[PDB]
């Protein structure tokens, strides 16, 4: 899977 | 205090499971696994977000394990730390297949 959003 | 779940409304896994109502039957990762890993369905494609860290994961591969992908890409997550522990988070990142996955992008 790919992280489309990683916590700032 | 200081830490607080990004999505308090989805802190209850029972509520997370409910969001997977329209989850593609197609996918190998099942609602129970994803919800237990702290994710709730965004309702779009195969995109899911973690109630705790707010991180978003998509494009799931056949052999992906919800917990591993969670710990791999969102290692600072308080929910992962709480449920799986620090050792697990470290070990996940050392597995060849996952290590390369993280190095790729
Ligand atoms: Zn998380």
């Amino acid at each position: 899977a790919i992280a489309y959003f990683i916590p700032d | 205090g200081n830490y607080f779940p990004q999505y308090p409304e989805y802190a209850i896994e029972t509520a997370r499971l409910r969001t997977f109502e329209a989850w593609p039957r197609n996918l190998k990762q099942k609602p129970h696994q994803l919800a237990e890993a702290g994710f709730f369905y965004t309702g779009v494609g195969d995109r899911v977000r973690c109630f705790s860290c707010g991180g978003g994961l998509m494009d799931w591969n056949d052999n992906d394990e919800p917990w591993e992908q969670h710990a791999l890409w969102l290692s600072q997550c308080r929910f992962v730390k709480l449920m799986k522990g620090q050792l697990y988070i470290d070990t996940v990142a050392a597995k060849p297949v996952l290590a390369e996955e993280k190095e790729e992008s």
